[PDB]
RNA sequence: CUUUAAUGUUUGAUGUUCUAACGUUGACCCGUAAUCCGGGUUGCGGACAGUGUCUGGUGGGUAGUUUGACUGGGGCGGUCUCCUCCUAAAGAGUAACGGAGGAGCACGAAGGUUGGCUAAUCCUGGUCGGACAUCAGGAGGUUAGUGCAAUGGCAUAAGCCAGCUUGACUGCGAGCGUGACGGCGCGAGCAGGUGCGAAAGCAGGUCAUAGUGAUCCGGUGGUUCUGAAUGGAAGGGCCAUC
RNA sequence: GAACUCGCUGUGAAGAUGCAGUGUACCCGCGGCAAGACGGAAAGACCCCGUGAACCUUUACUAUAGCUUGACACUGAACAU
RNA sequence: GUUUAUUAAAAACACAGCACUGUGCAAACACGAAAGUGGACGUAUACGGUGUGACGCCUGCCCGGUGCCGGAAGGUUAAUU
RNA sequence: AGGACCGAACCGACUAAUGUUGAAAAAUUAGCGGAUGACUUGUGGCUGGGGGUGAAAGGCCAAUCAAACCGGGAGAUAGCU
RNA sequence: UUUUGUAUAAUGGGUCAGCGACUUAUAUUCUGUAGCAAGGUUAACCGAAUAGGGGAGCCGAAGGGAAACCGAGUCUUAACU
């Protein structure tokens, strides 16, 4: 039968032009008074996935 | 996705966004696919009959891709700034 | 331990605020400072309020 | 068989290493903003075209070659960047 | 507005009496050749008892399960995250139930800037005053002091006193360091708006290195986003925070 | 598993018929004895491990039969507080 | 007297006797989704549960903990409205 | 008269020897306990598996019992050999 | 066979003959090979047709942003060297 997508990985990764993936940074939901503004400002944009992690992401999203 | 017991990558990262229902009834049209209709008038109904866009598309957008070499007429569609120049240089017209 | 979180609310009516801590036992007065408001882009007066 | 397994110890813990030291040595060509040495306190002092961070990190402020020298009435150690 | 009695209205409850629902494992007649059952007559109870739906308490009577790892075998005892020194072999890193100590905070000034200062300890003289309080001189040279452990720093002081203040600021960021990763760290320069200084200039917290908790699920405020026939709204997204 | 199936001292996956050095020993039965072949028999029952099992206990967790409380229905009429 | 048919016959179980407690008869209690049945064609000198164990001399002090029995002025408290 | 006494049939199973690929998947030989009673025996009947029955040993329920046997879910699962 | 390590006195095999363990279906990515190429290819079904019809669909030729939206650019910001 057809492969089934890991539905929780699809809510966290998106594919880009050359075939990479983008994600949202961690550590910005919670406990924000004690963090510096320089630190929180650098966690706001989006980021790419590293080389060692790509194999685990690709297996979870076969139709992406 | 199993990593031995350590919290895996697709769960220690946060979720983001929402999915838009309007984006699924929208399409884009190239310049090179613009003389493939019949009649010389480019329109939402004539693009479906030429198998260029889907049956439930309600909005369309002509972008700058390829070449157009004949005078054509566009009604009811949106056109980019750079595609409006290439159509008018060939001797075309754009109407709302 | 004993310091507890508070917020400073802008007096320009833009709803913008900062956050900090304060021990109420030794300094029961209200804190008041001048800070940059990015909505109107001016230094105005901020005043204390609860979380 | 009889067995005696002793008592316990009240030592046993440490903290993580922090990779201090010299990153670029004398005569190396560096770009502006490069880190030259990491330290606690100023075992080295900042010279020409070199800045000092909030944790006493020394970094380049131009493009050139690293240079070590000793100067002053206290025989102290300085790093400067000589323009490339 | 309150203070009292009833008229009238509203029911809410606690009591006696009644019989017509309902109970009868009291008596008698019939189906009937029958200690079941049904019908009839009478007596005794009587809106109680009992049953259905919903609900608070109790419930090893029964059921499904859980009850960590390290470890000179297991159990008992000790430990599990973070910071500083030694082991560690003069770059970085480096183990043991190896040898010694600390943290789970504090501060609207103990932060910024401008101007100004320099310690411990001992000796001699001096009212109470003494081994040690405050005063004057000499010798000494950081043996002192750092909000809190240890190490590395500090006189141009980072140590000590004053005036004015909110840069403990918003959007970014060339280039580097350290990690398997998630992440953590240093940073000149650019745009907007501030403070101190006559100016050159300094300022994106504190001499530095501990003072900490992912994602999910929700709560509060703001929003040129979305809004299942259409106009709204509910709910969702984005930004700040718990 | 196959055998043309000796002793001693050493060696060696650390207690040798089979390895090294050496000593002794013509070929084959029959009656006896149990020191060795870490002799035969039963994938150690003791001990530890596996995010294995079963049954027992309780003021471990979460449920539930039973027992118990009230509201409404079956369910009506006077009268006084 | 009884007991581990097939490694344990005993000081273990039972026993006559003693005490506590429940039960007014459509009895408590047990087997049953229920209808029914046993208790019993019995009726407190009767029936069920628990402990102790012929007989003789006896059975002391503690109600703070846990459990049970009684009470109902006050506080907290469900469905319902 | 008697859960009285000694002792055969009958019902048991305290000690020793043998046997242990047995004559026998629990026996034989020599002694042993009860033997008118809570005794022993023939034929038929009733109680069914989280169930029965138990003078109680976790004993017995067709050489099987801390949950019988047969068929099915079923090629349960097995980071282990 | 398993191990740091086995002549091992660690495991398995009395011998012979026969049988006895990486498969099948569907989806997805990479490599070789063939066809056609800014295009490639049809499913169910029709049809006596392994032919022929059927282009419903699918992949590719455009990306950025949570999204509205813009578009060889787009997002971030009051604005970017
Ligand atoms: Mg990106
Ligand atoms: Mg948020
Ligand atoms: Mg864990
Ligand atoms: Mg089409
Ligand atoms: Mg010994
Ligand atoms: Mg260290
Ligand atoms: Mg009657
Ligand atoms: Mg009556
Ligand atoms: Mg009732
Ligand atoms: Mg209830
Ligand atoms: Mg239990
Ligand atoms: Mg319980
Ligand atoms: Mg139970
Ligand atoms: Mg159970
Ligand atoms: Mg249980
Ligand atoms: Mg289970
Ligand atoms: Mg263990
Ligand atoms: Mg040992
Ligand atoms: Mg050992
Ligand atoms: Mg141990
Ligand atoms: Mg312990
Ligand atoms: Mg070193
Ligand atoms: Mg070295
Ligand atoms: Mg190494
Ligand atoms: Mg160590
Ligand atoms: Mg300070
Ligand atoms: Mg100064
Ligand atoms: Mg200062
Ligand atoms: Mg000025
Ligand atoms: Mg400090
Ligand atoms: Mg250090
Ligand atoms: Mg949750
Ligand atoms: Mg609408
Ligand atoms: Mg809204
Ligand atoms: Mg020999
Ligand atoms: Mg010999
Ligand atoms: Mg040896
Ligand atoms: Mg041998
Ligand atoms: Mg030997
Ligand atoms: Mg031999
Ligand atoms: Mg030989
Ligand atoms: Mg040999
Ligand atoms: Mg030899
Ligand atoms: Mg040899
Ligand atoms: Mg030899
Ligand atoms: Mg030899
Ligand atoms: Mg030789
Ligand atoms: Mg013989
Ligand atoms: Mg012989
Ligand atoms: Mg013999
Ligand atoms: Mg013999
Ligand atoms: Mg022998
Ligand atoms: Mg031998
Ligand atoms: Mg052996
Ligand atoms: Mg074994
Ligand atoms: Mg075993
Ligand atoms: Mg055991
Ligand atoms: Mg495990
Ligand atoms: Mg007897
Ligand atoms: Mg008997
Ligand atoms: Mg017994
Ligand atoms: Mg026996
Ligand atoms: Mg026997
Ligand atoms: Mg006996
Ligand atoms: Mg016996
Ligand atoms: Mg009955
Ligand atoms: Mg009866
Ligand atoms: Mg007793
Ligand atoms: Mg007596
Ligand atoms: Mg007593
Ligand atoms: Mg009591
Ligand atoms: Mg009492
Ligand atoms: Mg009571
Ligand atoms: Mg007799
Ligand atoms: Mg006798
Ligand atoms: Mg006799
Ligand atoms: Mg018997
Ligand atoms: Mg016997
Ligand atoms: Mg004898
Ligand atoms: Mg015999
Ligand atoms: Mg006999
Ligand atoms: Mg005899
Ligand atoms: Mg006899
Ligand atoms: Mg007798
Ligand atoms: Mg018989
Ligand atoms: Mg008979
Ligand atoms: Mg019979
Ligand atoms: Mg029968
Ligand atoms: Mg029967
Ligand atoms: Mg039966
Ligand atoms: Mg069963
Ligand atoms: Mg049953
Ligand atoms: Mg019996
Ligand atoms: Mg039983
Ligand atoms: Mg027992
Ligand atoms: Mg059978
Ligand atoms: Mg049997
Ligand atoms: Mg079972
Ligand atoms: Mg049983
Ligand atoms: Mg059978
Ligand atoms: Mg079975
Ligand atoms: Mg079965
Ligand atoms: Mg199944
Ligand atoms: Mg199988
Ligand atoms: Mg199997
Ligand atoms: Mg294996
Ligand atoms: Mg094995
Ligand atoms: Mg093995
Ligand atoms: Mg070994
Ligand atoms: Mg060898
Ligand atoms: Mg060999
Ligand atoms: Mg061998
Ligand atoms: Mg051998
Ligand atoms: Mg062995
Ligand atoms: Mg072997
Ligand atoms: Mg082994
Ligand atoms: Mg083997
Ligand atoms: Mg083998
Ligand atoms: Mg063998
Ligand atoms: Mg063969
Ligand atoms: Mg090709």
């Amino acid at each position: 039968p057809k492969i089934k997508t890991v539905r929780g990985a699809a809510k966290r990764f998106k594919k880009t032009g050359k075939g990479g993936f983008k994600h949202k940074h961690a550590n910005l939901r919670h406990i924000l008074t004690k963090k510096a503004t320089k630190r929180k400002r650098h966690l706001r944009p989006k980021a790419m996935v590293s080389k060692g992690d790509l194999g685990l992401v690709i297996a979870c999203l076969p139709y992406a | 996705g199993f990593e031995g017991g350590q919290m895996p990558l697709y769960r220690r990262l946060p979720k983001f966004g929402f999915t838009s229902r309007k984006a699924a009834i929208t399409a884009e049209v190239r310049l090179s696919d613009l003389a493939k209709v019949e009649g010389g008038v480019v329109d939402l109904n004539t693009l479906k009959a030429a198998n260029i866009i889907g049956i439930q598309i309600e909005f369309a957008k002509v972008i700058l891709a390829g070449e157009v070499t004949t005078p054509v007429t566009v009604r009811g569609l949106r056109v980019t700034k750079g595609a409006r120049a290439a159509i008018e240089a060939a001797g075309g017209k754009i109407e709302e | 331990g004993i310091r507890e979180k508070i917020k400073l609310v802008s007096s320009a009516g833009t709803g913008h605020f900062y956050t900090t801590t304060k021990n109420k036992r030794t300094k029961p007065e209200k804190l008041e400072l001048k800070k940059f408001d990015p909505v109107v882009r001016q230094h105005v007066i901020y005043k204390e309020a609860k979380i | 068989a009889h067995k005696k397994a002793g008592g316990s110890t009240r030592n046993g813990r440490d903290s993580e290493a922090k990779r201090l030291g010299v990153k670029r040595f004398g005569g190396e060509s560096v770009l502006a903003g490069s880190i030259i040495v990491r330290q606690r306190g100023t075992k080295f002092h900042a010279g020409a075209n070199v800045g000092c961070g909030r944790d006493h990190t020394l970094f380049a402020k131009a493009d050139g070659k690293v240079k070590f020298e000793v100067k002053g009435p206290k025989n102290r150690k300085f790093i400067s960047i000589e323009a490339e």
